[PDB]
């Protein structure tokens, strides 16, 4: 089981702070470190700073403008980091990693999402991608489905409730007055389907929302 | 059993008990000071013994001052265990020859 | 604080071929190096401890060398899902440092992409709106122009592209090119068709519909 | 006497394994180890592994796919290693040493030739090469002997059992569909042949056969 829990994702305006949280489950020793990792898009792993929860003392990277805060709370297995006051420069993916006090990362939290922006959070709008009636099928057929209007990044799209993970494609979002906008592919036999049914699941963080969107074939 | 046989014995379970709590707390005072290499628990325990034993090779060392308050304590109670088991020895052997006579 | 110096930072490979990733530390550090792989939108994965030893879940492939500054990961005979980033970092001193990461790269055989065109649904239409998208789907090389003709007529306007990294599934790449219009806007044109121009072809794969 | 026994050569086919051995007489020490060093035609020497036979535990070059497998057997004084799931670059003399735990080898074995391919294993054809009628002697005469149609490698050639060994040149092999040919020159005083008797002795390790080719003047 999971032995790091992240929350998805965390808008935050400029200049106002937030907290994220790392629960960890599975073995846990007072001698665990748990430390937090950087990574903005495109770019390698930062390493933030560590803590050790059966203590409370922290440590933190140097190097850079000191943004975070740790704290841990042994009661919940949760370990905070406070970010404040943040910029542009602050949006990026933070994990969460534990360490047995011998110098490697064991394993790793799925890392928070965070976005640092004016916009206001909005839910996606899915919606289907069918044939059209002229199209000549082969032995396989390619659906979709049109996941736009979304703020912030990131969604989650999975198909027949992750079932189905061979031949699907999710396109990166494309950003366009504020909003972000992506495509999901899936290819199955052309004979499986519309007898079989195929759903894609679009699971949006910011917005505590996960819809599903049922294809099939237009009129 | 007599004195210095459980004296011995206590001041090797203290020793055994200091070596593990010193790696422990090395590690705590260690991390967060740039260069500092007493850093994981395993290697900081083999670092607490060669300094119970004060045989200090230099591969690994302190260099803050709570790392170095540690190794004082791990020091002293090796340097103090070791005597005290010397010390016990010689109990034994001072009674055995007193018997040897009378 | 230890420099992790990994060039370079992309490496092609052709399939099966053993690969070697380079990390340099900017001091000796023992074997107190390990390797960490992440693949596209995936979180960090341990490979190898301390120079050389095994992770259990990591296949037989990886294996790591070196001691000192010099350090390697390879991979006996690459494939598709071996497509990530690689990280390294060492515990030797503190603090921890990470490795700039090293891109893996397949080059498999050259493949012409599969075509498919969408009309917009009737749920969308209903908000006013109308999406026309279009699928380059595992495509090899990665080099590919799309180009949309309304009416037989070019259009350039509304157009947004996306391109996928290599896939981990087969070493192609796939693309996607939404034309979104008002519902008014699509209303005034009967055929919609994408073209996918690529060195697979001279010429172009097309596919089209007409709004009736 | 030769301290290390190494069997001359092993044809091995792609895929398959071969174990090879290195049979130590001489002193023998509890804190002696055995290495096995691999050199590919051509190029340097390249550290594969260790074993110490009085205790049984072996280590590997980490560096390189690691082919072999060492072990050892006490009561006949015989180190192995195992090579497995062998390739083209498998190809090539491996070579044992003693150590005595002093870090040098002091002594080495003679080597065995692996040659990893498909072909299959064939014994050479050894004719004369006497000079013509019309050929004028000098104080000296070149005579030879030609070594043809074998495979694996290597072959060895000696002139009188050895006990001519100035004046001698040995080929190296040309290989040629899937069969390897050279030829031995041996030069001796124009007067001393052929009331004194000059013959070649070529041995093929992979093939168990040595055989005799007596040079004598044309007709
Ligand atoms: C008694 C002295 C032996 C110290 C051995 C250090 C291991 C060296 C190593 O290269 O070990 C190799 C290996 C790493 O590959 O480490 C290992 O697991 C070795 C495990 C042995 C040490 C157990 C962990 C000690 C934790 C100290 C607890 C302090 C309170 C918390």
């Amino acid at each position: 089981q999971v032995q790091l829990q992240q929350p998805g994702a965390e808008l935050v305006k400029p200049g106002a702070s937030v907290k994220l949280s790392c629960k960890a489950s599975g073995y846990t020793f007072t001698s665990d470190w748990i430390h937090w990792v950087k990574q903005r898009p495109g770019h390698g792993l930062e390493w933030i700073g560590e803590i050790i929860p059966s203590y409370g003392r922290a440590n933190y990277n140097e190097k850079i403008q000191k943004k975070a805060t740790l704290t841990a709370d042994k009661s919940s297995s949760t370990a905070f980091m406070q970010l404040s006051s943040l910029t542009s420069e602050d949006s990026a993916v933070y994990y969460c990693a534990r360490e047995r006090g011998d110098g490697y990362f064991a394993v790793w939290g799925a890392g928070t999402t965070v976005t640092v922006s004016s916009a206001k959070t909005t839910p996606p709008s899915v919606y289907p991608l069918a044939p059209g009636s002229a199209a000549q099928t082969n032995s396989m057929v390619t659906l979709g489905c049109l996941v736009k209007g979304y703020f912030p990044e990131p969604v989650t799209v999975t198909w027949n409730s992750g079932s189905l993970s061979s031949g699907v494609h999710t396109f990166p979002a494309v950003l366009q007055s504020d909003l972000y906008t992506l495509s999901s592919s899936v290819t199955v036999p052309s004979s499986s389907w519309p007898s079989e049914t195929v759903t894609c699941n679009v699971a949006h963080p910011a917005s505590s929302t996960k819809v599903d969107k049922k294809i099939v074939p237009r009129d | 059993s007599a004195l210095h046989w459980r004296a011995a014995g206590a001041a090797t379970v203290l020793l055994v008990i200091v070596l593990l709590a010193g790696s422990y707390l090395a590690v705590l005072a260690e991390r967060g000071a740039p260069g500092a290499q007493l850093i994981t628990y395993p290697r900081a325990l083999w670092w607490s013994v060669e300094t119970a034993t004060t045989v200090g090779y230099g591969d690994l060392y302190p260099v803050t001052l709570w790392g170095r308050l540690v190794a004082v304590v791990v020091m002293v109670a090796g340097i103090t265990s070791f005597g005290l088991v010397t010390a016990a020895l010689a109990t034994w052997f001072v009674g055995r020859a007193q018997e040897r006579r009378g | 604080d230890i420099l992790l110096t990994q060039s370079p930072a992309i490496l092609s490979v052709s399939p099966g071929e053993r690969v070697s990733f380079s990390c340099r530390a900017s001091q000796s550090i023992g074997t107190d190096i390990h390797w960490y792989q992440q693949r596209t939108n995936g979180s960090p994965r341990l490979l190898i401890k301390y120079a050389s030893e095994s992770i259990s879940g990591i296949p037989s492939r990886f294996s790591g060398s070196g001691s000192g500054t010099d350090f390697t990961l390879s991979i006996n005979s690459v494939e598709s899902e071996d497509i990530a980033n690689y990280y390294c970092q060492q515990s030797n001193r503190w603090p921890f440092t990470f490795g700039s990461g090293t891109k893996l790269e397949i080059k498999r055989a050259d493949a012409a992409p599969t075509v498919s065109i969408f009309p917009p649904s009737s749920e969308q239409l209903t908000s006013g709106g109308a999406s026309v998208v279009c699928f380059l789907n595992n495509f090899y090389p990665k080099d590919i122009n799309v180009k949309w003709k309304i009416d037989g007529s070019e259009r350039q306007n509304g157009v947004l592209n996306s391109w996928t990294d290599q896939d981990s599934k087969d070493s192609t790449y796939s693309m996607s090119s939404t034309l979104t219009l008002t519902k008014d806007e699509y209303e005034r044109h009967n055929s919609y068709t994408c073209e996918a121009t690529h060195k697979t072809s001279t010429s172009p794969i097309v596919k089209s519909f007409n709004r009736n």
